[PDB]
């Protein structure tokens, strides 16, 4: 996952976390600009180990922390799937929801045949459990580090995003807490881009000083 | 090259095959070495690598850096332009007194004569009669300082007798700025041709850097002073503006018309082949 | 083909 | 200013509150104007700003570009207020010819004396000694040309008699190559001297333009010849690997153990001293 | 208007343009989380010149300037309502506007009876022909120093919203173009409160230290 300016002499790759400092006010608004309006403007090129240029639909912008919305349908979805996997790998759960729900359906289903209509129903399963217990992230009482940390762990949930990009998102973390999230993107193996006007000490960084030169910084 | 590029604006410069990449936030444009001639940065807000100014050197592009005042500061001067400047510098050490006293009069020659042509396109009979006079009367060694006083007879006679060029005004400030970029392009010439630039052709006494390239730009000047003399009533910044002008303009060489840059790298072709000859043929360039 | 070019304020 | 600045390494160049900021990825330093005296920039990966070259030209001190070779390349040149070493040059121009053949028969003697001591090192008495004989044989005007005798004796000790320079293999582009590295070295000292390097010791030869710088760095010449014998069956890569590791390593000067760079230094420093005082005392470096 | 934390020891004003530095990021995350869970905690409270604590809706809070959509259903709803006011303002504009619809139904009316299938309409009105005109804000920003503006436009536009809050959006500007935003605030006389982790240099600014102490600034 390589992305590639007119600024830059050759194209940056960027593999797992990724912290890009631009120290030119101007050259950093241009190039949030471009990140922003990046189907329109072709000077930002952003290009897989395919050279394929992939679309502002597989770029991932957030910009506003807390004003992202982390439910979605997909999501969601895709998160009960995730735990009705994880109910399914072990058999004897699995076997004591299923002793449950059929006891639930044998009153129902008395309750059925206790009436004067003809009813006939199917099964209750485990997604429909799921989702009428409503399983949900909670992003009203997290903090904006709990909620990139949540927004990395569903990062994995989204299938059509190619790469996550934060604008600014490191000026409120701690140092610690930025190599939590760096250690957990590691792991996580997904590919985020930071863009910070300052350059954060104590972290690896690539540096853009206003002599347009770029230089990794291992503080 | 054919260009004379100049960056009054901050941005960055660098070095991309074979090609001066200009990067800034608001666009960023590429322009080939080979057909650059000349650089220079008006501002000390440009960024360049030293890796562009070794492709400079190797292309013999003229670098110049100026003051915050957009005043000229220092130029790159290479240390080797030509494997021939050593085999030079045993031909410079070898020349002759006669030789530098004979080709320095005969360009004091040019030089008056060249003002004496200026003053009769100027329609002045009694100042271009006399500085005529003058130079008809230039002899070898200067005794009579016709050179110094046909200077000061032609800024007097042109500004007027209230002016002199000691005086802080504008005008000797474009003058001073215009003598400043020829002898900047001529000391490059002077580089090109790979003899010492410190060793006048004049007085062996005065040292100087600039002593040489001055000599050769001594009958140039005359074409800074009538764009000084018709912008004297504009100000600074549209008088710097016609001296840069003075780059896109062309001459009228004695063989055909040729920019100023061709006219004087074969005038210094010349001129440093007359020295090593001693005195074969003295290139005369006329208004 | 332009004999000077200018990168900055155009004067 | 009394230190001499370099850098080696890839960083950027900034001026502020009269401080110069260095400042590189494994640390960031800050020196002041007063306490700097020469410029100089070894690779092609430095960055400057033109506003230290402003305030470099207010401070006058000399900056010295160099290529990827780490051959000087281009001078800044200030309009006014030069530096000292360009009244300096005049005086490397009024050399006379006894210093310049008194310098060049010591070092001369100095090369052939590490030869024939390096051959005693390598515990040949005969091919030493007949060196030696050549050294307290050599004259001035070098009539017996015991240079080029004392040559092929040591190029036939080290790698036998069936070698020479004059044929193409990997021991003689090793030889040129360390060659190329002491020139680059040597031919920088004289640049931080401010001499000019077209002058040569050699009265006979001014072909080459390195000439002054070549001429000084004859008597460590066998130091190269030393691991170009022990590493001669390697591959010319692996005596470029090896060639490479003398920059590292130590060598004993006459006064202290010292790097190549701080040695080549005070000899340059002394021969130009020696030059210009007319042959106070000459420098004498012994393996 | 002002607002009060318990880490400041009184209440701040906050009067026309305003930038307000946290050197503290956990003060200064904790008081952007307590700025959006504004509602949720009462922590962080905002009391205007008439002493009176205001909801949330008042509070208008904008992070990112470029992903804030300027068009949006209640702007669009006040807008069309705004330009359907003007319009009734001017009876004779009205009047002529309604002969016009006049005609134009009575020839898609005629053209109606010249089919052989049936066709029932009702009317058409101005909202109508608002909405089908697709009247909106002007979307086009060339850059975040404009589009700022234009949230500052809307802004001043929206009588509910009292105070406008940007967090961390300084850093796209340049000095000039702070001051720049600084005058068009107090000449809008809109107020608008910043947050940055670092001070900026060349402007007045209230710093907060580490200690907590408030200390102003240019
Ligand atoms: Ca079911
Ligand atoms: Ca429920």
């Amino acid at each position: 996952m390589k992305i590639n300016f007119s600024l830059l002499d050759e194209p940056m790759e960027v593999n797992l976390g990724t912290v890009l400092v631009i120290e030119d006010v101007s050259v950093f608004a241009q190039l949030v600009k471009e990140f922003y309006q990046y189907d329109e403007q072709s000077n930002l090129t952003i290009f897989d180990s395919k050279i394929r240029s992939i679309r502002s639909s597989e770029l991932l912008l957030i910009t506003d922390i807390l004003g992202y919305d982390i439910n979605t349908s997909q999501v969601l979805k895709l998160l009960h799937t995730d735990i009705v996997s994880q109910l399914n790998d072990k058999p004897e759960v699995r076997s004591e929801i299923d002793s449950l729900v059929s006891l639930i359906t044998d009153i129902i289903m008395a309750e059925c045949i206790e009436n004067e209509l003809d009813i006939e129903y199917d099964e209750i399963t485990l997604l429909e459990l799921i989702k009428a217990l409503g399983v949900r992230i909670e992003t009203k009482s997290c903090t904006v580090f709990e909620k990139i940390f949540e927004i990395l762990q569903i990062f994995k949930y989204l299938v059509k995003k190619r790469i996550l990009v934060f604008v600014n998102s490191l000026s409120y973390f701690s140092k610690d807490e930025i190599y939590q999230i760096l250690e957990y993107t590691k792991l996580s193996q997904a590919d985020v881009l930071f863009l910070e006007p300052r350059q954060i000490e104590g972290i690896q960084q690539f540096i853009l000083d206003k002599d347009y030169i770029l230089m990794p910084y291992n503080n | 090259g054919w260009r004379t590029v100049v960056v009054n604006i901050h941005s960055k410069l660098s070095y991309k095959n074979n090609h001066l990449i200009f990067r800034n936030s608001y666009k960023t444009e590429m322009i080939h070495l080979s057909e650059i001639d000349i650089l220079l940065l008006e501002t000390t807000d440009i960024v360049l690598t030293t890796m562009l100014v070794k492709r400079l050197v190797d292309e013999n592009i003229l670098v110049i850096f100026c003051d915050d005042k957009r005043l000229p500061t220092a130029f790159l001067t290479p240390y080797y332009a030509r494997h021939d400047s050593s085999l030079q510098i045993a031909r410079q050490i070898a020349w002759k007194e006669n030789v530098k006293c004979e080709v320095w009069t005969a360009i004091i020659a040019q030089k008056i004569l060249n003002q004496s042509y200026y003053l009769g396109e100027c329609s002045f009979f009694e100042k271009s009669q006399s500085i005529m006079e003058l130079y008809h009367g230039l002899e070898r060694f200067d005794p009579s300082n016709r050179e110094g006083h046909s200077a000061r007879i032609y800024f007097n006679t042109l500004f007027g007798n209230d002016f002199t060029r000691e005086s802080d005004n504008d005008i000797n400030a474009a003058l001073d700025y215009g003598y400043t970029l020829l002898l900047s392009m001529f000391a490059r010439e002077v580089v090109v041709c790979g003899c010492m630039t410190q060793i006048g052709l004049k007085h062996a006494n005065q040292f100087n850097q600039f002593n040489l390239a001055s000599d050769i730009m001594e009958p140039f000047r005359p074409i800074i002073d009538r764009i000084v003399y018709q912008n004297r009533h504009n100000n600074f910044v549209k008088i710097k503006k016609e001296l840069f002008s003075i780059f896109s303009e062309t001459y009228l060489y004695n063989g055909k018309e040729m920019y100023l840059s061709n006219i004087v790298s074969d005038y210094t072709k010349k001129v440093i082949k007359a020295l090593n000859q001693l005195g074969e043929e003295i290139p005369e360039f006329r208004i | 083909e332009e004999r000077l070019v200018f990168l900055g304020d155009n004067y």
